[PDB]
Order: structure tokens, then C-alpha cells, then sequence
């Protein structure tokens, strides 16, 4: 503008660096954030301000799998002990997304479940049907093929053990006592 | 292929570009863009797909005493030749090489930077990570992260490989993910075999729950085969470990069938034989199994981060000059 | 640097790299063609295609880049961005990706008697015909061939670079301390030869001969069919009376089908031969069927002194089977194992 | 050098590479269009796209680009860079997500008459209509139209160099062999304009799929679960394993059809004929399953039971028999 | 489609006219050339030039073209290879009751290995549909009701088993016609909604003519 005054709204595809954090997955919130500023220029130069307290979210087009709860831009400026005088400056945004958790729950919480249940049924099953072994390795065995789909969309992280990759442990280690216990049962009744 | 976020802080001295700030208006630093200084032209070595370059060229900044300061980041990805062999306890010897493929060790002189505390200087001799800022990998833990100023005897003077320096990464895994989702579930399902022994011959399932053990061991090897390289050099131990368990399925299986062809002939000599093969069989599996995982659970980086080198490469251990 | 830069301006004073530094008409710019390999970056069998990072080294005459050293401060040799001297177009023809050129222009170095030296580094994905018989057993023999894109024999002549020596050091250039060996392929030979055209171009080829090292497939896939094999061979010791016969034996299937799910995300896809380890696969799976069909005919003897017969058609079924088996598998390993990379690179 | 320096400098002193190389505006410049086929990279039936390594020789004469060879020291020929020069813009119309054009701009070799030859390489990711119903016997017509984009017929005239395309450097596939290839020259007329043609020129290639490895490792297993399901029928009752079995055979063919989708194309233009036999031989499986549990029942007449699975055993044998041959026996003799 | 640079006061979109002067506000296929996609069809293809104001207190004008392709999915792969084998599958399940009801007896082993098969499935399926979670897929649903009736069908042949092991035949007959209703029902109720949720009459010009 005759003002000098200059607008440039460049776009750009920003892969910024979070720390997620995986315990309540699948129901967790994230909140992720990028840090930018100017680079080589220090706040005695070049100063930056905020727009705004938030950023602008009206041409958001709607995420399939995160809801942003909140988002908010603070301005910071920094002291070194090089330089009393000169801050530096950075804008930092950030966002509150929350999980829809729907998907996992469909794909993942539902077949663990109905695992737990048939590994819990296998207990009213009679000795004299000699059902009781076949129908604890045949769950043994779904749950382990299952298990082929849950390191697939469980992340890999070892940063913290995920709430739902506890669970298949738990259903795990339910199913491995499940059938001890049937060996046992089944060599007392032979007795 | 290992990827990275890095800085890497050039400086050096171009006396053409000396001012006296009192003459301009107490300029004392000065910022310009990198094409117009001339430049070093350092480039990652080692890099494993032709980004030998730097990935953004930010200004130089230039103080009025001649030095020229860059701090140019760049995301790399080098060749890191992986060690199975104690995976999942593993530590990798990862390393990012830099040299100057324009300029020979005759014409510029790469030297790691200097630091002071007390007015005395000492040698930057490891890699730079901020104590707060910096979010650790969910993966791998930094254990060791040495530099390394490497010249060659044997290299021409006037050849650009007689130089370079060497910043190494020793890194952990962390193995909490793989115990939880491999270790624990594939050591319970084939220690279940020692059961298979227990179980009566009246009930007839004890070649279906071996055989069904032996499923769930294949399919444990094709996922861990698809998470690691096809290296021949060594055998991975949670390989070694599916290997030795498969063996000893296939050897219940042959025990069961032998105890099986007894008992339909007896019954008592089967049982015998069921119970002398579960007492062999149980505590040799139990010590193998042993065997294997504590050689990987007390698996570490060495304290020294060159064996033979007394020198730690560590922020408390500053070498003064 | 006064006299390097005085010295740089005066070469370059109508300079044009877009023309050969042929002094007549009629003269031929001599291009030596050497490589080091820096790393073998990959194989890959289903895109039939060998990934190396290397060093090339060209030398060649540029008549126009000399100088005399004693007038020009003694400045002895010179180094200058590739880009602004005349570079052969020399490429690697048969790639894949049509990634033709260089991955960095580099400076090359002149000579005060306008010899250029140009040592650029390179990322190539090369197209290499896939010896699927014996894999993984097998050698491979994939070829780097190097070319002028545009001028002709009567314009460049290629020749295979010299050995530190002076010799006729006809190969790849591997040093020790700094190649990055390759966890899956040891180098065997890795000779160069200048092609001869039978208008017409010269080719400087580069051969690479590497094997296979097996014992990733040996121990993942090979000693699991075995394991299977001999479960399929103890079927036959099973008495009909133990009611699992049929379980086992489709269970030994059923494993054998998901160890060739593995197997089938290494194989080639390439249909001109099947590997040794797929008619291994294939054998075995035809083993295990024929084991079902045994233990069936075995138990409807055993249902009908029939019970004798049928104890006695297992046993038959059982030692024809081990003899089978014996035969097939010792057939295969033979082989596999006589297959060997070969003494010669050009036999 | 010096002779060729100077030449080089005295042609592109006013060069234009805007206009067409014509002397006058009314003459057509002639364009001879000649496709090298290097390597015929890759066959998508899902995407039905066809990856080719092609190098696309281009010769026109260039009115202004002449000299006289005495002038220069008896320079015959010169190497320059092709984007000095006015080019023809071709075009791959049927460009299904590759580059359009000509990227690659290697040099052009110009002589003394003017004559330019230009053999840029490309990679051409061609769109072509994929046939999968007799797969993996199938053949494929897959073309690629060149025209200039820009240019029509009466101000650029393309001509094919060959009635066919150049084979002669052609790396043989490994799944597929070009039964046979033809270049057409074709000249559109459309309403507006009597005078003027379009013209474009449109090579084809016939390939053929070399089936063998499909045969392998897919018609193979297929072909044993298939043996493998009548089988239960041989079984005696009294071994009570029939269920397990068939239900176990059940479970093994489930287990493989995630190697057959991992393997065969996703299309549903129409269903490939190994995904006939797969879902035939699943139908196959789960009848006998049904026939397995009528018979128990039956048995649970012990006689009538027995001829039951005698008579079964013969009839799904013949159905397994003539289904796997009225699959492949009759394109096997299409291909004989 | 927008331009990057100018607003609506600088430049303006109109609809190209054809030569019989009808505006061509849609997009444009040419039938004697144009190649079906092997997965999807396009029904309609309507284009509107949208204006508004980007300043909130009626600023600069903005204007763009939005072109709506509305595509359809082609069934049939999914049929072959995923709907009818779970379908069949599902169906093997009711065959337990009629199994019997005492020693040898394979009701609950089938049920529990038709169930394995249908998490093999579950995978493969699982392969193909997108994570998001604004919505279930049908096919989701189905293969979810499928598991959820194969373990009820687990728990009453148990619960048979039980009983008959301590009635057994009337309880199957009577679960078998319970289980054979429900499944029914409800994989038909899954099924139709894709029925009238089908692509819908629209006002639009068809994309490509007959
Ligand atoms: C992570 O990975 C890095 C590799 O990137 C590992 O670093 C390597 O560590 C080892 C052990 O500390 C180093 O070995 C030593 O290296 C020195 C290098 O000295 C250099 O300069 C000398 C001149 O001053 C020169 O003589 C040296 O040349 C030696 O080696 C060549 C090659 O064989 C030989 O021809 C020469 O005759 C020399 O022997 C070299 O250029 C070297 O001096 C040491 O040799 C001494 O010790 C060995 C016993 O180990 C003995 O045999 C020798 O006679 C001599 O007494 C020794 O080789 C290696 O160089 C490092 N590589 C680097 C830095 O690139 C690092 O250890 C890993 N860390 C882990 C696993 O934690
Ligand atoms: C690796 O593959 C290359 C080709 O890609 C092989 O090179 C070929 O080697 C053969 C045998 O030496 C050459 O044949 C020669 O032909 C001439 C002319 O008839 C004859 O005089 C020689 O006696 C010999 O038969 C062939 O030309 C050559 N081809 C090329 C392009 O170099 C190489 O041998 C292979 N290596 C191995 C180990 O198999
Ligand atoms: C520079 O700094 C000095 C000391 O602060 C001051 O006196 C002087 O005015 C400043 N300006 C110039 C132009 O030198």
C-alpha cells in the first residue's frame, strides 16, 4: 500500500515437534505448539507482535480424527547472560486437540473385550466336553493374531506404556493364567 | 537411515570484512545473506541420499572484528550401519561426518570450537543438547555423543577425505515398548509348551496346543522379521530366542507324538515318558532362556565412548588448554 | 588472493564452457573414467534396481585452462566451480529412475598444464538383471554403464582410469577404512571395461559382483520349513487312535501358508524363473497335502484286522515319505549349494 | 574451438526461440516424431497407469540456424543447449499423473543444414483402460498420444519417423512382452474450422502378461485348498475329525486370501479370474462344511451315510475337477 | 479454484459458453474419449462462483469457483472378496446347534474358529478404511454385530453344554431360531441403510450425457 505498508500471507506445511503423550491413549488431549521468530535478527532489530490472543480459525476446515478445545498465542522474550540489554523474541501458538476416540474404541477395545468374555466363558464349559482346551488356544490364537492389528495402530513409543496397550497385556496375561489353570483343572478331574 | 534436526555452528575469520563501528554509526554486527560472503561449503559426508548441502540458508552474521558467525539448520539423514545382535537391548554407534568436498586440507583447516570458564579455553569435544528444551526421543536415549577432529596420515594433503570432523551418537534403545509387545507375550505362549507334558494323553490336544504354539511362534518371526533388516552378520537375540523356541516346540511335538504312539499300543510308560521328558525338557528351556536374555539385559555402551581412549567427551570433563 | 584472482580472470576471458576443447577439427577430448564406491546403499529384487552412492573421476585435457606457474606467482594448480569450465556429459545410460546426472557439482581441479580432474559424488539407482534362480543363495553381476549422452566416439573417447600405480587398474576402487560395508552383500569382483561400439558411442561399464550372504533366510525361513517337513514327516508316526492327525497336519499347513506370507513381501515378482526357495516352498506344501491325503486313506483303513492293515499302511506311508522327503530336500541343497559365484568375472 | 566458439557466438547473437523457425509464416514446420521404447517400467491395473523409459528423437530444420562449414574451419556439427531453441511442445495427452512434457532438456545436435535432432528422455506414466477379467492371461492395448499442444496442423505438421516404434535398445520385462506396437498418425477436423487439421500421433504397444509367477504362488494354493476340501469326505465319522478339518481347511484359505488381496489387483472393473476361483473355491469350502454337519446329522442310516459320502466324495472331486479347468483350460487353449 | 493474488473487484469469473451459447457451469467431459476410474463413477459435476466479503465490515470482495464432483463407489471388489466370504462365514456359525450336544461334539469349537476367521477379516478390513471418527463404516457395524452374535452363540452352546452335562435339544432348536432371526434382521437392517442413503436425486445436469 502508498502507506508502505506491506501484507504477505505466504502458505506453508509446518511439521512441528510435540511431545505427545500416549497414557490415556486413545481419550488423551495434545497440546502442541510452534515456537517461531525471527532467526538471526534479536529483539533490538527486529520485534514481533501477535495479531492476536488466538489464532485465526475461521477458514479451519473440520478434522476428521482431533477437535481443537482451545488455542492461544503468546509472545515471549528471553535474557542471556551475553547481552543484558538485547531480548529475544519469539511468538509461541499453541492448541488444544482433543481425540475422537470413536475409532479406537470400535477397532480395538471392542475384539479385546470380546476376548476377555469368551476367555471368562471357557470357565462354565464342562471337563466331559473336552471343548475346554481347543476353545482356550483357539482365543489364544485370535488374540494373537489380533495382535498383528494392535502394533499396527498402537504406537510404538516407549516413552509410556498406551492405557489401551496395557489392556491387551492385561487380556494377555488373562488368557496365558486362563489356560494354566484349565491344564490344572483338567489333570485334578483326572485324578 | 538415521534422520536428525541439527544446527551446526560455522565461524570463521574473513578479514576483508573488518569495520570500525565508530565510523558507521556503531554497527557492530551486521547480517547478510549467505550467497554473498563466500562460504566454506561444508557438507555432510555420510549422508545416505544426496542432500549433501545444508537445508536452509539463513544470513551470516558478520562482527565488525572479522568474524563471521553461521548457524545454519538442516535436517539430515545419514548412514548408520545397525547392530542387531542384543536387539531388543540394543545401542547404536550412529555418526554424522562432515568435510569440505570444494576445499582440500590444504586450503581450510576444520577445528572444533572453543569454550572458556575462568578465562581458560577448552575444546567443544561433544555434541551441543539443550538441558530443558530438548524433548527426548520416544525411542532411543543419548548416552554418549562425542566429536571428533579426524585427519588421515596416509590421505594426500591435497585430497578432500584427509579431513573431516565426526560428531558420534551412542544411543540406547529404550526396550519397554518391544517387552511389553513382543518379549513378554512370545515368552509366555512358548513357555506354555512346557505344559503340553502335563496335559493327559486322554485328553487329546497336546500336538494341537504345541502345533498352535508353533503358529503363534511363526507369527511373532514374520513381524519381528518385517521390523528388522535382513543382516546376515548376526542373528538378532530376540531372533535367537524364537529360533531356540521353535527347535524345542518341534522337539515336545516329537516327544509327544513318541509318547502318543506308547500310549495307544502303556499308558504308565507314556505318562513316565511324558513326566522325564517334562523335567528335561522345562529346566533346559528355562536356562536357555536365560541365557539368552540376560546377555542382552546387562548389554551397555561401554563408559568410555572410544575403548582405549581414557577421555570421557563430557561437559563435566572440560580439557583445558 | 591477487594472483588467484588475477589468474582466474585471465583463463576464463572468452571462455565457453558450452564447447568441447577440441583444438582441431578433427580432434578427440580423451575422457579416463574411474570409480569409488563410497556405499552400496541397497539391492532390490521386486524393482530390479541397485542403489550406490560413489565417487566418479574424470580427467580429461582442457587446452584453453593452461598456464604457466612461474609467471602466475607459482600458482601451481587451480580449483574452480564445475558449472563454469566445459564438463563431458558423460551419465549412467542405464539407470532407472532417470536420474541421469551427479547429485553435487563440485569444483574440479585444473592443472597448470590443463589437465581437469572432477571427482563429483553421485546417487544412483541403476537397472540390474535379477539372478531369481538360486535366491537367496544367489551372486549378482549388476553393471554401472557410463556414456556421453551426446557426443560421439569421434568426439569423446572414454578409457578406464589408471591405479595409483600407473597400472591398467581396469576396477571399482573400494577403500578399506572407508567403504561402508553392506550387511546382506559381500563384493566379490568389481572390474571395468571400455565397450566399443560395433554416429556411434563408446561405453565404459563397471560390473559389481556381490553374494548374497543366506543366513538371515536360512535361519528365518529355511530351518521353519524344515521344522515344518519333519512335523509333516511325524504325522505318519501319529496312531489313528490319537484323533489328532488331521489337526496337526492342517495346522502344519496353516503355519507353512504364513511363513509364505512371509516370504512372498522378499521375493522377486519377475516371472522368468522361480527361486529355489519357492520350489522348496512349494515342494514342502505339496508334501503337507500329501500327508493329509495319507492319514485320511490311513484312517478310513482303520475304521473299517483292518486296524493291522491300516498300523501297516502307516508305517509303509511313513518310511516312502521320509524317502521322498530325503531325496527332495538333499536334491535342493545340493543345488543350491553348488551354485557358486564364479572364479572369473568374464567367463 | 575457437572456429566453433565463434560460431556458436554468431548464431545466437539475435536468435528468438519465441516464433517458429520458418522463413516464411505461411510454411509449415515439419516435425519427425520417432519413439524409442527403453524399458517398460511399471503396469498399474489398479490405477491402470503404465510407467515407460522412453527417448523421444525430435528432427526439424531451423530456417535461421545454417552456416556455411568453410567459414568455420569445416565444423560440420555442434552440440548446443536445447533451451536456446524454439522447440515443439509435445505433449503426452493421456498423461495420467506423470509430467506432461519433455523435462529432462539434454542437447541438441545441429548441422550445418540446419537439421536439428533432439532425443530428450522421459518417463511417460500413460493412462490406458485395463482389461483384468482373464487375469493373469491377459493382454493389454496401452497407448500413448503425442500431439503439440499448442500448435495446430496447419503451422506445425508432425510426422512419424517409422510406421513403428524404435525397440532396438528395449530391456526385456520381466512380467510382460510386447506382443507387437504400431505408430498412427491421425488428422482431427472439427467444426469451426474446414481448413485446419489436428493433428496428433498416437504408438500403441500389444503386451502380453507372462503368468507364471501368478501361477505359482497364487494358483497353486488355491488349487491344493481346493483338492484339499472334498477330501474331508474320504474321512471316516467315527475319527470325529471331519469339523476340524474342514473347518481348519476353512481357516488356512482365509489366511491365504490376505496373500491373495496382498498380491492380486484391488480393481473393480470386473472381477479377475483368479478372483473367480478364489471365491469359488471359499463357496466350495463352506458347502462342504454345510454337507460335513447334514452328514453327521445323518449319521447321528449309518449305511445311508456312508453311500452319502461315497457319492459326495466322487461329486465335489469332479466339481473341484471341472471348475479349476473351466477356469484355466480354456484360456490356456485361447493362448495355444 | 481463486486467484492467489487479486480480489474480487480485480478479477471476476464467469462460466465458459458453448457453441450453442448455453453456459457450461459444470465441468466438462468429453464422452468419446474420457476412461472410467476402475473404483469410482461421476454422476454430477454442477459449478457455482461463490462471492462474499473477506473484511467483516463488507471489505475487499472475495470470489472463487467451487466445481462439486459428486462420485459414487463401485461395490463389486467388496462384494466378492470381503461382504458375501463374511456373510457365508457368519452363516457357518448357526450350523453349531444342529452339531451335538455331547462328547465329540464341535459346536463351540466351530463358533470360536468361524470367529478367528471373522478377526482375520477384521484385519483386512482394517487394512482399508480410514481412522477417522466421525462416523462407523457399514462394514464396521456389520463385522462388529457379526463377532458380538458368534460370542453369544459361544455363550448359549456352553451354557447347552453345561445342561446337557449335569433340555439340550430344545434349547438348541430354541436359540438356533432366536440366533437365525436376529442375524438376519439385523445384517439386513446394516445392509438397507445404504439403500436410501444412496447417491441422491439432484437437480443437476448429469455429468456425462447418454
Ligand atoms: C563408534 O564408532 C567409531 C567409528 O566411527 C569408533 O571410533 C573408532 O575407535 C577406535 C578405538 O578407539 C579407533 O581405533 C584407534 O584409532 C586410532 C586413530 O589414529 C589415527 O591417527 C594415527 C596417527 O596419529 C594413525 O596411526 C592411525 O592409523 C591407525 O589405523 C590404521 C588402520 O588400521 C593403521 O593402518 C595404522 O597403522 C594405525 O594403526 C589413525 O589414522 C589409532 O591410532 C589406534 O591404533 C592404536 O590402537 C590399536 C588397537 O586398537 C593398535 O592396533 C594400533 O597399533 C595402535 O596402537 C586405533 O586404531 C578408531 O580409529 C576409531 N575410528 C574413528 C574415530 O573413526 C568408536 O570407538 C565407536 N564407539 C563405540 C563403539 O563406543
Ligand atoms: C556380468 O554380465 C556381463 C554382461 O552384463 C558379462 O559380460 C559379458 O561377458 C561375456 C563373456 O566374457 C562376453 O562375451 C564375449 O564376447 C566376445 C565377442 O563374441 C568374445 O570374443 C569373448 O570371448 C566373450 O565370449 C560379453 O561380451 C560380455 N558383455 C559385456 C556387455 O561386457 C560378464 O561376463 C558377467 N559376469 C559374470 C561373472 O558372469
Ligand atoms: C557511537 O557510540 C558513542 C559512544 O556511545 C557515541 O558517543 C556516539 O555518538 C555514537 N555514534 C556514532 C555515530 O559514532
Amino acid at each position: 500500500q502508498y502507506t508502505g505498508h506491506i501484507t504477505w500471507t505466504p502458505p506453508a506445511i509446518f511439521k512441528s515437534y510435540c511431545e505427545i503423550i500416549v497414557t490415556h491413549f486413545p481419550f488423551d488431549e495434545q497440546n502442541c505448539s510452534m515456537k517461531l521468530g525471527t532467526w538471526t535478527y534479536d529483539g533490538s532489530v527486529v520485534a514481533i507482535n501477535p495479531e492476536s490472543d488466538q489464532p485465526d480459525l475461521s477458514n479451519f476446515m473440520e478434522s476428521g480424527e482431533w477437535v481443537i478445545k482451545e488455542s492461544r498465542g503468546w509472545k515471549h522474550s528471553v535474557t542471556y547472560s551475553c547481552c543484558p540489554d538485547t531480548p529475544y523474541l519469539d511468538i509461541t501458538y499453541h492448541f488444544v486437540m482433543q481425540r475422537l476416540p470413536l475409532y479406537f474404541i470400535v477397532n480395538v477395545i471392542i475384539p479385546c473385550l470380546l476376548f476377555s468374555f469368551l476367555t471368562g466363558l471357557v470357565f462354565y464349559l464342562p471337563t466331559d466336553s473336552g471343548e475346554k482346551m481347543t476353545l482356550s488356544i483357539s482365543v489364544l490364537l485370535s488374540l494373537t493374531v489380533f495382535l498383528l492389528v494392535i502394533v499396527e495402530l498402537i504406537p510404538s513409543t516407549s516413552s509410556a506404556v498406551p492405557l489401551i496397550g496395557k489392556y491387551m497385556l492385561f487380556t494377555m496375561v488373562f488368557v496365558i493364567a486362563s489356560i494354566i489353570i484349565t491344564v490344572i483343572v483338567i489333570n485334578t478331574h483326572h485324578r | 537411515t538415521l534422520t536428525t534436526n541439527v544446527w551446526i555452528e560455522h565461524g570463521w575469520t574473513d578479514n576483508r570484512l573488518k569495520w570500525n563501528a565508530e565510523e558507521f554509526g556503531n554497527i557492530s554486527v551486521l547480517r547478510l545473506p549467505p550467497d554473498m560472503v563466500w562460504l566454506p561449503e561444508i557438507v555432510l559426508e555420510n549422508n545416505n541420499d544426496g542432500s549433501f548441502q545444508i537445508s536452509y540458508s539463513c544470513n551470516v552474521l558478520v562482527y565488525h572484528y572479522g568474524f563471521v558467525y553461521w548457524l545454519p539448520p538442516a535436517i539430515f539423514r545419514s548412514s548408520c550401519p545397525i547392530s542387531v545382535t542384543y536387539f531388543p537391548f540394543d545401542w547404536q554407534n550412529c555418526s554424522l561426518k562432515f568435510s569440505s568436498l570444494k576445499y582440500t586440507a590444504k586450503e581450510i583447516t576444520l577445528s572444533l570450537k572453543q569454550d572458556a570458564k575462568e578465562n581458560r579455553t577448552y575444546p567443544v569435544e561433544w555434541i551441543i543438547i539443550d538441558p530443558e528444551g530438548f524433548t527426548e526421543n520416544g525411542e532411543w536415549e543419548i548416552v554418549h555423543r562425542p566429536a571428533r577432529v579426524n585427519v588421515d596420515p596416509r590421505a594426500p594433503l591435497d585430497s578432500p577425505s584427509r579431513q573431516d570432523i565426526t560428531f558420534y551418537l551412542i544411543i540406547r534403545r529404550k526396550p519397554l515398548f518391544y517387552i511389553i509387545n513382543i518379549l513378554v507375550p512370545c515368552v509366555l505362549i512358548s513357555f506354555m509348551v512346557n505344559l503340553v507334558f502335563y496335559l493327559p494323553a486322554d485328553s487329546g490336544e497336546k500336538t494341537s496346543v504345541a502345533i498352535s504354539v508353533l503358529l503363534a511362534q511363526s507369527v511373532f518371526l514374520l513381524l519381528i522379521s518385517k521390523r528388522l533388516p535382513a543382516t546376515s552378520m548376526a542373528i538378532p537375540l530376540i531372533g535367537k530366542f524364537l529360533l531356540f523356541g521353535m527347535v524345542l516346540v518341534t522337539m515336545v511335538v516329537v516327544i509327544c507324538v513318541i509318547v502318543l504312539n506308547i500310549h495307544f499300543r502303556w499308558n504308565r510308560v507314556a505318562r513316565t515318558v511324558d513326566r522325564l521328558c517334562l523335567f528335561v525338557v522345562t529346566p533346559v528351556m528355562v536356562v536357555g532362556t536365560a541365557w539368552i536374555f540376560l546377555q542382552g539385559v546387562y548389554n551397555q555402551p561401554p563408559p568410555q565412548p572410544f575403548p582405549g581412549d581414557p577421555y570421557s567427551y563430557n561437559v563435566q570433563d572440560k580439557r583445558f588448554i | 588472493s591477487e594472483a588467484e584472482g588475477r589468474l582466474r580472470e585471465k583463463l576464463f576471458s572468452g571462455y565457453d564452457s558450452s564447447v568441447r576443447p577440441a583444438r582441431e577439427v578433427g580432434d578427440r577430448v580423451r575422457v579416463s573414467v574411474g570409480l569409488i564406491l563410497a556405499q552400496l546403499i541397497s539391492l532390490n529384487e521386486k524393482d530390479e534396481e541397485m542403489s550406490t552412492k560413489v565417487y566418479l573421476d574424470l580427467e580429461w585435457t582442457d587446452y584453453r585452462l593452461s598456464w604457466d606457474p612461474a609467471e602466475h606467482d607459482g600458482i601451481d594448480s587451480l580449483r574452480i566451480t564445475a558449472e563454469s569450465v566445459w564438463l563431458p556429459d558423460v551419465v549412467l545410460l542405464n539407470n532407472n529412475d532417470g536420474n541421469f546426472d551427479v547429485a553435487l557439482d563440485i569444483s574440479v581441479v585444473v592443472s597448470s598444464d590443463g589437465s581437469v580432474r572432477w571427482q563429483p559424488p553421485g546417487i544412483y539407482r541403476s537397472s540390474c538383471s535379477i539372478q531369481v534362480t538360486y535366491f537367496p543363495f544367489d551372486w549378482q553381476n549388476c553393471t554401472m554403464v557410463f556414456s556421453s549422452y551426446s557426443y560421439d566416439s569421434s568426439e569423446v573417447s572414454l578409457q578406464t582410469g589408471l591405479g595409483p600405480d600407473g597400472q591398467g587398474h581396469q576396477e571399482i576402487h573400494i577403500h578399506e577404512g572407508t567403504f561402508i560395508e553392506n550387511g546382506q552383500w559381500e563384493i566379490i569382483h568389481k572390474p571395468s571395461r571400455l565397450i566399443q561400439p560395433p554416429g556411434q558411442r563408446q561405453e565404459v561399464i563397471f560390473y559389481l559382483i556381490i553374494r548374497r550372504k543366506p543366513l538371515f533366510y536360512l535361519v528365518n525361513v529355511i530351518a521353519p520349513c524344515i521344522l515344518i517337513t519333519l512335523l509333516a514327516i511325524f504325522v505318519f508316526y501319529l496312531p489313528p487312535d490319537a484323533g489328532e492327525k488331521m489337526g496337526l497336519s492342517i495346522f502344519a499347513l496353516l503355519t507353512l501358508t504364513v511363513f509364505l506370507l512371509l516370504l512372498a513381501d522378499k521375493v522377486p515378482e519377475t516371472s522368468l524363473s522361480v527361486p529355489i526357495i519357492i520350489k522348496y516352498l512349494m515342494f514342502t506344501m505339496v508334501l503337507v497335502t500329501f500327508s493329509v491325503i495319507l492319514s485320511v486313506v490311513v484312517l478310513n483303513l482303520h475304521h473299517r484286522d483292518w486296524q493291522f492293515v491300516a498300523m501297516v499302511v502307516d508305517r509303509l506311508f511313513l518310511w516312502t515319505f521320509i524317502i521322498f522327503t530325503s531325496v527332495g530336500t538333499l536334491v535342493i541343497f545340493l543345488d543350491a549349494t553348488y551354485h557358486l559365484p564364479p572364479p572369473d568375472p568374464f567367463p | 574451438s575457437e572456429h566453433e566458439t565463434r560460431l556458436v557466438a554468431k548464431l545466437f547473437k539475435d536468435y528468438s526461440s519465441v516464433v517458429r523457425p520458418v522463413e516464411d509464416h505461411r510454411q509449415v514446420v515439419e516435425v519427425t516424431v520417432g519413439l524409442q521404447l527403453i524399458q517398460l517400467i511399471n503396469v498399474d491395473e489398479v490405477n491402470q497407469i503404465v510407467t515407460t523409459n522412453v527417448r523421444l528423437k525430435q528432427q526439424w530444420v531451423d530456417y535461421n540456424l545454417k552456416w556455411n562449414p568453410d567459414d568455420y574451419g569445416g565444423v560440420k556439427k555442434i552440440h548446443i543447449p536445447s533451451e536456446k531453441i524454439w522447440r515443439p511442445d509435445l505433449v503426452l495427452y493421456n498423461n495420467a499423473d506423470g509430467d506432461f512434457a519433455i523435462v529432462k532438456f539434454t542437447k541438441v545436435l545441429l548441422q550445418y543444414t540446419g537439421h536439428i535432432t533432439w532425443t530428450p528422455p522421459a518417463i511417460f506414466k500413460s493412462y490406458c483402460e485395463i482389461i483384468v477379467t482373464h487375469f493373469p492371461f491377459d493382454e493389454q492395448n496401452c497407448s500413448m498420444k503425442l500431439g503439440t499442444w499448442t500448435y495446430d496442423g496447419s503451422v506445425v505438421a508432425i510426422n512419424p519417423e517409422s510406421d513403428q516404434p524404435d525397440l532396438s535398445n528395449f530391456m526385456e520385462s520381466g512380467e510382460w512382452v510386447i506382443k507387437e506396437s504400431r505408430g498412427w498418425k491421425h488428422s482431427v477436423t472439427y467444426s469451426c474450422c474446414p481448413d485446419t487439421p489436428y493433428l496428433d500421433i498416437t504408438y500403441h504397444f500389444v503386451m502380453q502378461r507372462l503368468p507364471l509367477y501368478f501361477i505359482v504362488n497364487v494358483i497353486i494354493p488355491c488349487l491344493l485348498f481346493s483338492f484339499l476340501t472334498g477330501l474331508v469326505f474320504y474321512l471316516p465319522t467315527d475319527s470325529g475329525e471331519k469339523m476340524t478339518l474342514s473347518i481348519s481347511v476353512l481357516l488356512s484359505l482365509t489366511v491365504f486370501l490376505l496373500v491373495i488381496v496382498e498380491l492380486i489387483p484391488s480393481t473393480s472393473s470386473a472381477v479377475p479370474l483368479i478372483g473367480k476361483y478364489m471365491l469359488f473355491t471359499m463357496v466350495f469350502v463352506i458347502a462342504s462344511i454345510i454337507i460335513t454337519v447334514i452328514v453327521i446329522n445323518t449319521h447321528h442310516w449309518k449305511y445311508v451315510a456312508m453311500v452319502m459320502d461315497h457319492i459326495l466324495l466322487g461329486v465335489f472331486m469332479l466339481v473341484c475337477i471341472i471348475g479349476t479347468l473351466a477356469v484355466f483350460a480354456g484360456r490356456l487353449i485361447e493362448l495355444n | 479454484f481463486r486467484s492467489q493474488t487479486y480480489n474480487a473487484e480485480e478479477v471476476e469469473f464467469t462460466f465458459a459458453v458453448d457453441n450453442d451459447g448455453k453456459t457450461i457451469n459444470k465441468i466438462d467431459i468429453d464422452t468419446e474419449a474420457y476412461t472410467e476410474n476402475g473404483e469410482w463413477a461421476i454422476d454430477f459435476c454442477p459449478g457455482v462462483i461463490r462471492r462474499h466479503h473477506g473484511g467483516a465490515t463488507d471489505g475487499p470482495g472475495e470470489t472463487d469457483v467451487i466445481y462439486s464432483l459428486i462420485i459414487r463407489r463401485k461395490p463389486l471388489f467388496y462384494v466378492i472378496n470381503i461382504i458375501v466370504p463374511c456373510v457365508l462365514i457368519s452363516g457357518l456359525v448357526l450350523l453349531a446347534y444342529f452339531l451335538p450336544a455331547q462328547a465329540g461334539g464341535q459346536k463351540c469349537t466351530v463358533s470360536i474358529n468361524v470367529l478367528l476367521a471373522q478377526t482375520v477379516f477384521l484385519f483386512l478390513i482394517a487394512q482399508k478404511i480410514p481412522e477417522t471418527s466421525l462416523s462407523v463404516p457399514l462394514l464396521g457395524r456389520f463385522l462388529i454385530f457379526v463377532m458380538v452374535v458368534a460370542t453369544l452363540i459361544v455363550m448359549n452352546c456352553v451354557i447347552v453344554l453345561n445342561v446337557s452335562q449335569r433340555m439340550g435339544n430344545a434349547l438348541d432348536n430354541i436359540c438356533f431360531w432366536a440366533a437365525l432371526v436376529l442375524f438376519s434382521v439385523g445384517s439386513s437392517l446394516i445392509f438397507l441403510g445404504a439403500y436410501f442413503n444412496r447417491v441422491p436425486d439432484l437437480p443437476y445436469a448429469p455429468c456425462i450425457q447418454p
